[PDB]
């Protein structure tokens, strides 16, 4: 009978249609954008946080998020100029596109 | 309040599976309220005679924001008939009658009719009648609406205006602005009726229409009354049962409505199973401030009790005297 | 009671117990970046114009958020480099010999580490595809923070190091723990059994070697009991477990505040700017929009300040964690109360959601008894010849040497005594003489 | 009524102050436990 | 009335803000300091907190001075002088 | 009353801001005291 359904936040999370079919209401969701930039290259990589690449070389899906126009070197590097976080590293091809890499743990001498 | 029976539900929106504090007119927690019980009229053998009722009409209480009523609270439980101590009958649910007057002119009267089959709400000027046992007439203890179970409550014939005709006999109806009839399905289950006054119109809420089991009240009727009502008087109802047919009638409890902040518990259905009233106790204030019915064990500071002035002091200087 | 005599009363424990002290240090905070334009303007041109009159406040906010993320990344990298050991023994099944370290041994993350994370309630990060997952799944919980972040446009950035790399750092540290405490200096690492290291550490607290050999099985059993208590250690009563939950809650509270503020009217007729546009004429509506903008801008400035304060606290705490790892995990600590309560024996480190969790094994004295003792013993025949006990007390059992941390009388020997200049307090014995004085 | 439009600001203020006070109590208990010693000589007149 | 002009304590009651009392009473805090003072005399005998030795405070001070490097023979010759200098320092602390 | 309510709102905003500032000040002081208490515990063990 109330028709308009609100959560504790007071956002409109639900609406009852005139036909009587209830539809959940979710506010349009913005797609997060971040910039990975190297001054020496003077080139940048577009970073999307927590976003599937389907909604976005083509885009490369990574655990941190979708990165547009990214190529995966798949080469372990101990030190990264522009780390993407997690085990991911963006290393410029020096201008060549920055390459997704894996941060390499330095193994201790084994006795 | 924890039972949450007769808790007002906001007309603007519904809350589902969430707990929040909502400001609305609400009854005070642990309030006995005003209890009015209808009783069978005096009868000899199979013939009904003089009506028997308390002077509910003489009692006057301020309408203020509004009031909420508990109906059929004791229904389905055997009790002694109020008129006859010796006679004991199972209590039968009965519907309350309310008279509301802006001046003590047009008077808003809510009258149960057809043995609770229908509820009639009308705003009408009431004219006292010079006849004996009527308000203008001398030697009248009280004016009470009445119905006969033998004829009015017959399954074959039900009289929609039987209480209204008795009301017309006690009070002439003059220049009634509107007449509204709403049919209420007869039930012995507990019911709640709430009346509130708003600028758009007076609003009537009944639990049976939407959530009879929950006891939550949802507005079912709108009254176009644009005149503020400051006084409400309960109308006593006397039932003309025969001496043998005399039965106990469920008491109705009236609780005043005042703006209150209520912590509300909402299920997946969104009906209010549980609620907390902050005003009644400091522990309730703690629950409202956290917005959680259950809080982890701790010592928590809450709003300090505030001293309330019992008097007013005014000082002004007066000088000079006239001379004879 | 002090004695008015050359002899002094000594209270020394005849029983020993092992207990684990659990400590949580927060080395990092969730890195949060807020899109100011979506958060305040909500895609409204009028809001952008009013914001521009104030200045590029939204542009300034984005720069501050980036700085906090970089500071957190630098702190995490420095902390992990400090924990890493140059030489470590490979972890093997049955590591620690008689002592049971299976919970410490990695399953991946160690079983004790996984329990710590499982017991704590953490909202799923969904770093790979959280925004898409939130739309299809819906809110995971009522008032779900993760779904709220996407609607607001603010995003929580992932941690600098992945869980597998962090587990590798802890595993290398566990291998280094067994042989690190052989001698001073980190230049050389000796591969020795963990049990052998524990006995050497107990000798350092002053327990005699002969007692350790007799009670080797008993010492292992007591250490295992303490580790079993540590497995059941995670509870509401435990302060350290609660601190881990509180750190997760603090990050959650910051996200909740941003979502709650948007629904606040801020003195405007409606919380939603779009509702205001329908409700009022545009000049009147613009004034209502300004009231919302001022509150939202104030909230974002407060949130940036809150993140900066939390990041500063996390960086200082990370430096403390690095000091603790070197002082307790990588060596036995003489300092009292810096690591475990009582006399510290050994410490272990497992990853925590916002930092490192430290478990310290400690030596606890019990069943203390009072025995007469002497500062030193001198030959009655030769006043110059005298001895003083080393990590021990001379006791009258005529005379015997007992270990400082554990009462166990043993015959006095040259090895347990040091020659000292004669003192009036030192007793003069002629009837019985220990070998260092029989000269 | 004006406070309600902004939010339950008053309720939040009371809870935050209580939390800081509880944190101070926890700090006092920890500090005193650290200062306490397992075994101590009884203080006597002319001590030292 | 207010104990002092602009008395904060009286102002707290009028405003309604309340200053909570400390977790530990003064007598308990004094007991903690007194127990610490007794421990100081014998705590520094040997490494580890497991064993406590009851020794005179003067004997402990001489051992601490031996650790700094003063020779035992010098300590015995100057035992009265060391006590007098320590007492003078404590008198300055009282007027500190 | 409508004009008076606007004046009351200005008083409420200032008082709420003062309470928020007081809560922030107490939180900063409590954090500083807790860190100082840990230093005091270290000093008691190291020197006393």
């Amino acid at each position: 009978q109330q028709r308009f359904v609100y959560d504790a936040y007071q956002n409109l999370v639900g609406y009852y249609s005139d036909d009587g079919n209830y539809y959940c209401l979710r506010a349009c969701v913005s797609v997060p954008v971040s910039v990975i930039y190297d001054k020496e290259t003077k080139t940048h990589a577009t970073l999307f946080g927590s976003v599937a690449c389907e909604h976005i070389y083509g885009p490369l899906q990574t655990p941190v998020g979708c990165v547009l126009g990214l190529v995966n070197s798949s080469l372990f590097v101990e030190d990264c100029k522009l780390p993407l976080g997690q085990s991911l590293c963006a290393l410029p091809d020096t201008p060549g596109e920055m390459r997704l890499a894996s941060i390499a743990f330095n193994h201790p001498i084994q006795v | 309040v924890s039972k949450a029976d007769g808790i007002i539900y906001p007309q603007g929106r519904t809350y589902s599976n969430i707990t929040i504090t909502y400001q609305g007119l609400f009854p005070y927690q642990g309030d006995h309220g005003d209890m009015y019980v209808y009783s069978a009229g005096h009868a000899t053998g199979t013939t009904p005679q003089k009506l028997f009722v308390a002077n509910y009409s003489q009692d006057v209480k301020q309408f203020a924001n509004g009031f909420v009523v508990r109906i059929g609270a004791a229904a389905n439980s055997t009790g002694t008939v109020i008129i006859s101590p010796s006679t004991s009958a199972t209590i039968r649910k009965i519907y309350p009658a309310f008279m509301l007057g802006s001046s003590v002119n047009h008077t808003l009267v809510l009258l149960p009719d057809g043995c609770g089959t229908l509820l009639r709400a009308f705003y009408c000027i009431l004219e006292p009648r010079s006849g004996n046992h009527c308000p203008a007439g001398n030697s009248y203890t009280s004016f009470a609406t009445y119905h006969t179970p033998a004829t009015d409550c017959s399954d074959g014939n039900y009289n929609r205006n039987a209480s209204l005709n008795s009301f017309k006999e006690y009070f002439n109806l003059r220049n009634c602005t509107f007449m509204y009839t709403y049919n209420i399905t007869e039930d012995e289950i507990l019911e709640w009726f709430g009346i509130t006054q708003t600028a758009q119109g007076v609003h009537l809420f009944s639990s049976r229409y939407v959530d009879l089991y929950g006891g939550n009240m949802f507005q079912f009727a709108t009254l176009p009354v644009y005149d503020t009502i400051k006084y409400y008087s309960i109308i006593p109802h006397s039932i003309r049962s025969i001496q043998s047919d005399r039965k106990a009638w469920a008491a109705f409890y009236v609780y005043k409505l005042q703006p209150l902040t209520f912590l509300l518990d909402f299920s997946v259905d969104g009906y209010i199973r549980r609620a907390i009233d902050c005003g009644f106790n400091d522990l309730s204030q703690l629950h409202c401030s956290y917005e959680s019915f259950d809080v982890e064990s701790g010592v928590y500071s809450v709003s300090s009790f505030e001293a309330k002035p019992s008097g007013s002091v005014v000082e002004q200087a007066e000088g000079v005297e006239c001379d004879f | 009671d002090q004695l008015n005599s050359s002899y002094f009363k000594l209270s020394i424990p005849t029983n020993f117990s092992f207990g684990v002290t659990q400590e949580y240090i927060q080395t990092t905070i969730q890195k949060v970046t807020v899109d100011c334009k979506q958060y305040v303007c909500n895609g409204f041109q009028k809001c952008e114009q009013l914001l521009r009159e104030y200045g590029q406040f939204c542009s300034k906010i984005n720069q501050a958020l980036h700085g906090a993320n970089l500071r957190q990344d630098d702190s995490v990298r420095n902390l992990f480099a400090s924990v890493k050991s140059s030489q470590s023994s490979p972890i093997i099944p049955g590591f620690g010999g008689d002592f049971n370290l299976t919970l410490l041994e990695p399953v991946a993350r160690s079983a004790i580490e996984d329990l710590l994370f499982d017991k704590v309630t953490i909202a799923d990060p969904g770093y790979m595809q959280g925004y898409d997952d939130c739309m299809q799944q819906g809110p995971a919980s009522a008032r779900d923070l993760i779904c709220a972040q996407y609607v607001a446009g603010y995003k929580v950035l992932p941690p600098l190091m992945d869980v597998n790399m962090e587990a590798a750092y802890t595993s290398s540290l566990l291998g280094s723990i067994a042989g690190v405490g052989w001698t001073a200096g980190l230049s050389s690492f000796a591969a020795i059994p963990f049990a052998q290291s524990i006995f050497y550490r107990l000798n350092g607290v002053g327990i005699t070697q002969q007692v350790l050999s007799e009670n080797q099985k008993l010492i292992a059993n007591k250490f295992n009991q303490a580790l079993g208590a540590m497995q059941t250690g995670f509870t509401t009563t435990n302060e350290a477990f609660q601190k881990v939950q509180d750190a997760v809650n603090n990050n959650a509270q910051a996200l909740s505040k941003l979502a709650s503020e948007l629904s606040n009217t801020f003195g405007a007729i409606s919380a939603s700017i779009g509702d205001i546009i329908q409700r009022l004429d545009p000049p009147e509506q613009d004034a209502q929009i300004d009231r919302l903008i001022n509150g939202r801008l104030t909230t974002l400035n407060a949130f940036v300040a809150q993140q900066l304060v939390r990041s500063e606290s996390a960086a200082l705490s990370a430096q403390l964690a690095k000091d603790k790892v070197n002082e307790c995990v990588k060596a036995q600590s003489k300092r009292s109360g810096f690591c475990g309560q009582g006399t510290h024996i050994v410490s272990f480190v497992v990853n925590a959601p916002n930092g490192l969790y430290f478990m310290h094994v400690g030596y606890y004295p019990s069943n203390h008894i009072e025995v007469v003792s002497a500062y030193g013993l001198c030959d009655a025949a030769n006043p110059t010849n005298c001895i003083a006990p080393v990590n021990g007390y001379f006791i009258k059992t005529e005379w015997s040497y007992t270990g400082s941390s554990f009462y166990a009388p043993e015959p006095i020997t040259s090895l347990n005594t040091k020659y000292v200049a004669p003192q009036v307090t030192y007793q003069n014995i002629s009837t019985n003489l220990p070998p260092p004085l029989l000269g």
